[PDB]
């Protein structure tokens, strides 16, 4: 019989059970949608987007939602922390209302085709044998698909006739949906312009239409007809699986490095962003443009968002997880409740030091403190018999300028210690430990989730298509090679021209 | 020791889902006709 | 003359050889003396 | 406005199509010359 | 086909020919190194060359679009 | 539950091992 | 010790106290387990590459043979003339026993190369010793890879069994 | 001037090999 | 009169010492330019702008301590083109900021789907089935893992492996301190598919070998096999029912025998990528949460899982300041992390 | 009218001994991770 | 087999399996399309990777 | 809710061992003769 890994080639020369388990899987896939998006109503907490956005509660489906204009509850609030909105149908409930429903008219369709599976329709009227117009089935599906990414451009992301998108200012602090017009010139490559993603749909989808058209009415070369066997399905499996391995690896990296499609509210920072001291730098020029306008320190930086802070902290740097660290990131370092406020730390002069912060590499890392010109100047020893830079010998203080703590100074050192170890992940929090029975470990974000899951998906794909690519142009040999294989076509010396026996 | 409190499930899950699968199919092998 | 075997191969190997070795021997040598040497 | 980077762009580009270019014009050459009897 | 290496090899004609071509690929190389001009072709600190008399920082590239002026800075400094 | 987890999938192994021995499907020359 | 995360100590604190990633044994030991495990694969591709067709579509062409049946079932033929236009036709192995006989040698040597670097580190005859090789016209230590190795043994050797030792040397 | 694609294959090889070579060798007395 | 293209094509595929083909025309120039980058970055070009290193021949280094170094980490993941806007045109510069790792490493997996592409256009043209091909492919997401998405999950090329025995020793210490990669299941599959693999060459080779039929009058058993004979050269019979008393289980299957072969190598490799793939995200098997709640609870608990991460610890803390020099670490020594006495 | 593209499926015991294996020491490894 | 009213109506676009355009056909310009298509592939990558640096295109957030 | 933590591997196992134990007697019993 057939053995396990083979059971569902049955489908290959089935056209209508073909569709239908394509119905099935389709119908799988939908349920999950709905049902993804029902678990994550039932445990998202909406009340405070600025230190509590969905991306710290390991939200995965919810920031699509959000992403192409799907902000609301029917209970009343939406992600940008509104109360009283009317979202009409389309909240988030809503949408995973109609993905469940979907999924079962889906369900009904594959039942039909599987038992009416003997259509006229999958029949060549010439031999009566089962047959797909391979060729023109492209053609029709890229038109289609070409007015649908048309439509789906010049409609809805412009908000012509829709939501339009997700959009933000640089620092991820406003965000909204809004209508986005198409960006025609060079900066619409930017994968940072969201006006180039409304620009690619319109422009693409034309393209697709036409060259929809051009599959229509065009027949495929005989040489390309032969060369990629064009009447085999399996064909198109390979040439799929090699398109969807690249799209996939695609949506991994602008995950990672961050686009216009990949907004920092929706799904967190970028390692990068740590990396280069995005954000501390953003809320240095505007302390210091607060201090040049006459405002004091406490002022200065009482100034500064909770949220412009709150991503200068590596805990939300999705390079700092575990691949079995499962979960929200609140259950890690816990459920932020406040800033702390900025720690200014001295020394018994009165120099400001500055504690050197954690790279992402790292999983421990030592605290020492640096002049603003870089010279060590305290530390916290491992060895005591040769310190010289403890905290104690040079009388390191910390004094805290906005937050909770503003206008505290500390002088204990085991409690300047603990600031100076929480200054190591940048701006300091308090968190909530106890709601989740927080473990303290650093977890990844949805954005880290979402890279892995679709890097890994991606080169598994590879094979795949390597092995059905195989598979198609192999087909003659795929039981054994020729029972009589003449020595001469695999010996030396006998032909010309290799596997060619009219040379 | 403070373990997830999944691991058991998912472990179980893990063994008895691909496990049965193969049982099903042999036992139905073994009684086909010979 | 183009022809095979004017040279006998036995020779050529022991020639060859020699030739490697003296070559490998040098960098053995270059690995006490000069750069690299830690001196 | 050309910047020094489109300028590199298009050197490489012009480059890679002359290696190619050569490549296959020799090709096709030698296979012109070189034919298989049959 | 064509001839075995085993023919090429014990021939007269080829030892002739690689008689002059292996040893002056030889020298060549040698030369390349001996002259010096294989630190100018690539770049490579001869042993008087990778600090400057009394400086005690490696010359590490920090600035992606102008790391080539950063080297060249670096290489004046040796003076 | 965890040291019960362990020892229950190490002892099925060692099942495994006896039937996969002792009730094979005997090599048969035909 | 007798476990898993065991052998990693004891490979890490090898590698701290006879710096065994510069020892030719050991690296006669990888190429002998790359190797097998490549030419494994090799062997059995290429074996597989040129069954004999025995089977319908349908059925696992490993029911194309028979146990004791007295033909071989592949095509050693076909495999060596894929094989010898992969690389070229010498490189490539007609005779069977030959064949097989280097399947067994390579990581049998190899392994053995293996052992006996752990049985001579055993008597402190250490991998290669590369730290400051490398020195300027005027003194200065020029490192190389080979003293980021060493940063990265010393933290192995400070850190390991750290209440064990009381004097400056680890003498064993 | 007849070549075929093993005599190129052999010299792309063994050409600049003996270079290196060279090279290498004259490297072994190099002073600092 | 045949067109062009198969004139061509009869050109590329003629039967002759070594075959070119149609993937020739991508294998043979990224393969020579791949392997003649690497001998000449080891033999003339430093790593002293990028990493502070003398990486060459040229520079004293031996075979075991060249290297092609990764570039300095402020090129982040620029292609560093010889035309880009990093060297813009200038050999010298290229090489002195790192343009041959970047050359090495595109031209090497461009050569390697050549490579591949070869296996197929090979196993097409004798009639064989194209397995050869199929466990190419993992060496092929070995390196695409490793050279390509985990530098690019990181923060520059610079944290990639340099081309270089010393540079590849770094690269395994670096990936056990940070990583703690040998506790990661997707190393220990690899482990368990290369070693079993090697396990699988030998004792078939040496099976075979102590199995042979009699079939000359040689001492030396060699010379009594004929690649065109049909009969097997060992018994199957008797190899199955030593291995059945011996260890209990014997292959009786030698198709299932060769197919296992491959699969167990393969797998392994495919496995070991994965992990390097979630290793890009910084995605580590790197805690057992159970034991870190335990252990600093309890100062008296202590296993080999908690003593290796202490041996992490001093790796990062003592190799990070001159393994990651655009950090600019300056680490007193009152910091290190140290044991007594050493 | 029955649908002629129906195949049996087989599983021989030594696959179902190679697939327990395959099942059971999977989770043997990976369950240390699964409890963490 | 079973016809059906949506069969019969979907029936020419599933009538012509098999047929072909002689020889080459339209592939040459298709090898231009898929000559352009990986020339605008690398454009992309290179705006993405700053190899390729536009005016007025700053690929940051900031942009 | 405070529920016993072994409620669901309770709950899964009185599932899935049975109805197996009924799918396996049902499929063998579909592929006999
Ligand atoms: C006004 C015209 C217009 C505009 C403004 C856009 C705008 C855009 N296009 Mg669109 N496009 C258009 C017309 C347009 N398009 C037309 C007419 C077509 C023909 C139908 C296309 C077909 C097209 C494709 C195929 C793609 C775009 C993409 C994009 C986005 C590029 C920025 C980016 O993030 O790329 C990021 C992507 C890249 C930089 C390309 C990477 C190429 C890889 C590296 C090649 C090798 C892949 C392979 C699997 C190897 C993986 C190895 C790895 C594991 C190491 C941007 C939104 C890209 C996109 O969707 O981004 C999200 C994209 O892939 N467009
Ligand atoms: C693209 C896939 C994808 C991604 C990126 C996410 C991402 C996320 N999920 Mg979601 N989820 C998904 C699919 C996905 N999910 C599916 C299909 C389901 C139904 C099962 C769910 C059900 C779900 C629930 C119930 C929850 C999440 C949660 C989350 C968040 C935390 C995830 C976590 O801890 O993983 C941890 C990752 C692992 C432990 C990795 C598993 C590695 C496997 C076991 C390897 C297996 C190896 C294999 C056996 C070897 C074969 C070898 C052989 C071939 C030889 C994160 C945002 C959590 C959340 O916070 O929600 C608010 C949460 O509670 N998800
Ligand atoms: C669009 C994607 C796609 C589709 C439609 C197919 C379809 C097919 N494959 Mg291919 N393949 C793919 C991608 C795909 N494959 C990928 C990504 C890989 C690498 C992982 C492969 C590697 C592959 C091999 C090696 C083989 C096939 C074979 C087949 C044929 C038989 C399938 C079967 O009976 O399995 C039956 C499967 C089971 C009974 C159980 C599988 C359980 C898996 C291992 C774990 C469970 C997965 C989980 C339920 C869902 C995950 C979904 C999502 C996360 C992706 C069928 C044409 C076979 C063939 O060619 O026959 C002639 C064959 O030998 N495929
Ligand atoms: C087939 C063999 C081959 C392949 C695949 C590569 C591939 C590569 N080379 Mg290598 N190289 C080769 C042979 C090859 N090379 C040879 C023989 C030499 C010696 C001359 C070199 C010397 C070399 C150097 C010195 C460098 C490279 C570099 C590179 C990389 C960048 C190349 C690039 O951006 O070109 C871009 C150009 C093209 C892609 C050509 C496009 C041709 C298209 C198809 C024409 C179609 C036009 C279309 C119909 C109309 C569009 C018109 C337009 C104006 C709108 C890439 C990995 C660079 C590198 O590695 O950086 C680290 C680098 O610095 N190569
Ligand atoms: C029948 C169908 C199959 C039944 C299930 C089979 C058993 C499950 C085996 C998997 C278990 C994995 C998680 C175990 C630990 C755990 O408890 O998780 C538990 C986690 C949930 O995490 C929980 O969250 C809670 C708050 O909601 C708390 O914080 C808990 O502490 C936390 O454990 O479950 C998941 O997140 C599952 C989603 C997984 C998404 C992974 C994406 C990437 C995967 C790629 C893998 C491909 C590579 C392999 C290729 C070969
Ligand atoms: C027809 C084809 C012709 C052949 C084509 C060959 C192409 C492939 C080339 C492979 C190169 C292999 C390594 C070259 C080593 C070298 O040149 O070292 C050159 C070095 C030079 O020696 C060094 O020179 C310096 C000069 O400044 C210093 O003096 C150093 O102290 C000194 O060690 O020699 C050595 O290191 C001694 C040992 C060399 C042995 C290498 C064995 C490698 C075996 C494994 C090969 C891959 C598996
Ligand atoms: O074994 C013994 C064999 C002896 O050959 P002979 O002396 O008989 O003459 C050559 C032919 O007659 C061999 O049949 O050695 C070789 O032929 C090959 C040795 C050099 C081979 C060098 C080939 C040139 C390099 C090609 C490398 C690339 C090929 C692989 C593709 C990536
Ligand atoms: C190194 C050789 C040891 C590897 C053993 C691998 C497992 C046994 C695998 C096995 O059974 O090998 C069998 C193989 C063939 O056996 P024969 O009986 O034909 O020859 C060995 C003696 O009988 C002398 O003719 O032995 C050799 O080829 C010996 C090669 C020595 C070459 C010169 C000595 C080098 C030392
Ligand atoms: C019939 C009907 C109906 C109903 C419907 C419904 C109710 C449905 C549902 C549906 C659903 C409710 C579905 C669901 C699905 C799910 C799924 C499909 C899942 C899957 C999963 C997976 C596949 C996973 C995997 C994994 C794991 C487990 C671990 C980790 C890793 C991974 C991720 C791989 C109505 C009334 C409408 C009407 C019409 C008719
Ligand atoms: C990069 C580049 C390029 C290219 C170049 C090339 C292609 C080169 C080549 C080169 C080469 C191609 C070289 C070679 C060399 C070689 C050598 C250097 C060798 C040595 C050897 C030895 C030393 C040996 C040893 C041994 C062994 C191994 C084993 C046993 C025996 C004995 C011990 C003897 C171009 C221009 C395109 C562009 C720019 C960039
Ligand atoms: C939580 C674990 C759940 C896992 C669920 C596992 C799903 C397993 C589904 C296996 C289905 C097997 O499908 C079974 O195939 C066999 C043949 O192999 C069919 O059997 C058919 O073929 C055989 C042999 O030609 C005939 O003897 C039989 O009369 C005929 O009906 C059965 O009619 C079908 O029931
Ligand atoms: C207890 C030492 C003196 C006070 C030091 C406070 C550092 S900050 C402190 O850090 C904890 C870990 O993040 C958080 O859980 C908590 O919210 C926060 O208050
Ligand atoms: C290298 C790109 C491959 C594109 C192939 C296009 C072939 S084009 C084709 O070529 C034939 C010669 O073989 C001619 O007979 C014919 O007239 C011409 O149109
Ligand atoms: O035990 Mn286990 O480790 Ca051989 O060194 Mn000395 O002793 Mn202890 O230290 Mn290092
Ligand atoms: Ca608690
Ligand atoms: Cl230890
Ligand atoms: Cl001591
Ligand atoms: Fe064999
Ligand atoms: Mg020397």
């Amino acid at each position: 019989g057939l053995p396990w890994y083979r059971v569902h080639t049955v489908l290959i020369n089935d056209p209508g059970r073909l569709i239908a388990a394509h119905l099935m899987h389709t119908a799988l896939v939908a349920g999950w949608a709905g049902s993804m998006a029902l678990y994550e109503l039932a445990t998202f907490d909406p009340s405070d987007p600025v230190l509590n956005p969905m991306w710290r509660q390991g939200m995965f489906v919810l920031p699509f939602m959000a992403r192409l204009g799907v902000t609301g509850s029917w209970s009343g609030w939406s992600i940008t922390g509104e109360t009283g909105i009317d979202p009409g149908f389309w909240s988030f409930e809503g949408v995973a209302l109609a993905h469940i429903v979907l999924s079962g008219l889906l369900f009904l369709a594959a039942c039909w085709h599987w038992v009416y599976w003997d259509l006229e329709l999958f029949r060549d009227p010439r031999t009566g044998e089962p047959a797909l117009d391979l060729p023109k089935m492209f053609g029709i599906h890229l038109f289609l698909a070409g007015l649908l990414c048309f439509g789906f451009g010049a409609f809805h992301l412009t908000g012509l006739f829709g939501p339009g998108m997700w959009v933000s200012d640089p620092y991820g602090l406003t965000g909204s949906v809004q209508p986005v017009a198409p960006e025609w010139g060079p900066d619409g490559f930017n994968p940072y312009n969201p006006g180039g993603v409304v620009a690619h749909h319109i422009a693409a989808g034309i393209v697709g239409i036409i060259a929809g058209l051009f599959h229509i009415l065009v027949r495929p070369p005989q040489r390309l007809y032969k060369a990629l066997r064009m009447g085999n399905i399996e064909t198109v499996l390979s040439s799929s699986i090699a398109a969807v391995f690249f799209a996939a690896f695609v949506v991994a990296g602008t995950m990672w490095y961050g686009s216009a499609t990949t907004p920092i509210e929706l799904f967190g920072p970028t390692r990068y962003q740590w990396d280069s001291s995005y954000f501390q730098q953003e809320i240095n020029r505007r302390v210091q443009a607060s201090l040049a306008s006459g405002a004091t320190l406490e002022e200065a930086w009482s100034a500064i968002p909770e949220k412009l802070a709150f991503y200068d902290y590596i805990g939300n740097n999705p390079a700092k997880g575990g691949l079995f660290r499962t979960g929200p990131m609140n259950k890690g370092d816990g459920i932020a409740q406040a800033w702390k406020g900025h720690a200014v730390f001295r020394n018994k002069e009165g120099e400001e030091l500055f504690v050197r912060r954690m790279p992402a590499f790292f999983e421990s890392f030592p605290v020492i403190l640096t002049d603003k010109n870089g010279v060590v100047k305290a530390d916290i020893p491992f060895r005591r018999a040769e310190s010289k830079y403890s905290f104690e010998q040079q009388g390191v203080t910390v004094s805290f300028y906005g937050g909770e703590l503003n206008g505290q100074t500390f002088t204990d050192p085991p409690t300047v210690k603990s600031y100076a170890r929480k200054a190591i992940f940048g701006e300091i929090f308090e968190f909530d430990t106890e709601t989740l029975n927080s473990d303290g470990i650093f977890r990844t974000s949805p954005r880290g989730w979402f890279t892995f899951a679709h890097a890994v998906f991606a080169l598994l794909f590879f094979f795949g298509h390597i092995w059905h690519g195989a598979r198609t142009l192999f087909r003659d040999v795929f039981s054994g090679i020729d029972p009589e294989l003449s020595p001469e076509q695999v010996e030396w010396g006998f032909y010309q021209k290799v596997g060619d026996v009219t040379t | 020791m403070e373990v997830n409190q999944l691991g058991l499930i998912a472990t179980a899950l893990f063994v008895l889902v691909p496990s049965v699968f193969l049982i099903i199919l042999y036992v139905q092998t073994e009684s086909q006709q010979k | 003359m183009s022809e095979g075997g004017r040279i006998p191969l036995w020779i050529v190997a022991t020639v060859a050889g020699m030739g490697v070795i003296v070559i490998v021997g040098l960098f053995f040598y270059g690995a006490y003396a000069g750069l690299g040497s830690s001196l | 406005t050309i910047t020094p980077s489109l300028k590199g762009f298009f050197i490489g580009l012009l480059s890679g199509a002359v290696v190619l270019g050569l490549t296959f014009a020799v090709l096709i050459a030698i296979s012109q010359i070189d034919k298989v009897q049959r | 086909g064509e001839r075995p290496f085993s023919d090429i090899i014990t021939s007269v004609r080829y030892w002739v020919i690689h008689s002059i071509t292996i040893p002056a690929l030889f020298i060549a190389g040698w030369l390349f190194v001996s002259t010096g001009l294989a630190y100018d072709v690539f770049g490579t600190p001869r042993p008087d060359s990778y600090y400057a008399q009394e400086q005690r920082s490696i010359p590490l590239v920090t600035d992606r679009f102008e790391a080539k002026q950063q080297v060249e800075t670096f290489l004046e400094q040796l003076k | 539950m965890e040291t019960i987890t362990y020892v229950f999938i190490f002892a099925c192994i060692i099942a495994l091992f006896f039937f996969a021995i002792f009730f094979r499907e005997p090599p048969r020359i035909t | 010790p007798l476990g898993i995360s065991g052998t990693f100590n004891f490979m890490i604190v090898f590698q701290a106290e006879h710096n065994i990633l510069m020892h030719p044994f050991h690296q006669l030991g990888v190429a002998g387990v790359f190797g097998g495990a490549l030419f494994c694969a090799m062997h059995g591709s290429l074996v597989t590459s040129s069954l004999i067709r025995e089977t319908t579509e349908t059925e696992s062409a490993n029911y194309g043979y028979k146990f004791g049946q007295e033909e071989e079932t592949y095509n050693i033929v076909a495999a060596h003339g894929y094989f010898g236009r992969l690389i070229f036709q010498y490189a490539s192995f007609n005779n069977s026993r030959s064949l097989h006989f280097f399947l067994a040698a390579w990581p049998v040597v190899g392994v053995w190369f293996a052992a006996l670097g752990i049985s001579t580190m055993a008597f402190n005859l250490n991998g290669f010793n590369f730290n400051h090789s490398v020195i300027d016209a005027k003194g200065n230590v020029i490192n190389t890879w080979a003293d980021i190795i060493n940063r990265a043994n010393l933290g192995m050797e400070v850190m390991h069994e750290r209440n064990a030792h009381n004097f400056p040397l680890d003498l064993a | 001037p007849i070549f075929t694609v093993r005599w190129v294959a052999v010299h792309t090889l063994a050409v600049p090999t003996i270079f290196f070579l060279g090279a290498i060798a004259a490297m072994q007395f190099i002073q600092r | 009169e045949r067109g062009w293209f198969d004139i061509l094509d009869d050109w590329l595929k003629r039967d002759r010492f070594v075959f070119v083909g149609w993937s020739g025309i991508l294998l043979f120039p990224c393969a020579y330019l791949a392997l003649g980058g690497w001998l000449t970055g080891t033999t003339f070009v430093t790593s002293w702008y990028t990493h502070g290193l003398a990486s060459s021949y040229l520079e004293g280094c031996n075979f075991l301590t060249v290297a092609v170094s990764t570039p300095a980490n402020s090129m982040g993941h620029s292609l560093l083109l010889l035309w880009g806007p990093e060297a813009q045109g200038d050999f010298t510069r290229w090489c002195q900021l790192g343009g041959l790792w970047t050359f090495i490493a595109l031209h090497g997996a461009f050569g390697l789907i050549g490579f591949m592409l070869r296996q197929f256009e090979i196993a097409r043209l004798v009639g064989v089935r194209p397995y050869n091909a199929i466990a190419f492919s993992a060496p092929i997401a070995v390196f695409v893992s490793v050279f390509l998405i985990y530098p690019l999950g990181q923060s520059s090329w610079f944290f990639a492996p340099s081309f270089g025995v010393a540079a590849i020793f770094r690269f395994l210490l670096f990936f056990q301190g940070f990583h703690n990669w040998t506790l990661n299941p997707f190393h220990m599959m690899g482990v368990a598919g290369v070693l079993g693999g090697a396990l699988l060459c030998a004792i078939h080779g040496a099976t075979v070998e102590n199995t042979l039929f009699q079939d000359g009058e040689g001492a030396s058993t060699f010379r009594a096999f004929n690649p065109t004979q049909a009969e097997e050269t060992y018994s199957m019979v008797t190899a199955n029912r030593f291995w059945s008393q011996i260890f209990g289980i014997a292959f009786s299957n030698k198709r299932w025998l060769h197919f296992f072969m491959l699969f167990v190598p393969v797998t392994g490799l495919w496995m070991s990528a994965i992990g390097v793939v979630g290793l890009a995200l910084n995605l580590r098997s790197y805690d057992f949460i159970s034991q870190e709640i335990r252990a600093a609870e309890d100062p008296e608990f202590e296993t080999f899982y908690t003593k290796n991460l202490l041996l992490n610890e001093g790796i990062r803390a003592w190799m990070a300041p001159q393994d990651q020099p655009h950090e600019n670490f300056v680490f007193p020594e009152e910091v290190l992390p140290r044991g007594n006495a050493l | 009218e029955p649908n002629p593209n129906r195949q049996p499926v087989e599983l021989n015991r030594t696959s179902l001994y190679l697939g327990l294996l395959l099942i059971l020491v999977l989770a043997l490894l990976f369950s240390s991770y699964f409890f963490n | 087999a079973r016809r059906t009213w949506l069969g019969d109506i979907l029936r020419p676009l599933n009538s012509e399996y098999g047929k072909v355009a002689p020889g080459w056909g339209t592939t040459p310009l298709m090898a231009v399309f898929m000559g352009l298509f990986l020339v605008f592939l690398l454009i992309i990558l290179e705006i993405y990777n700053s190899t390729l640096i536009l005016d007025g295109v700053n690929v940051s957030w900031k942009a």
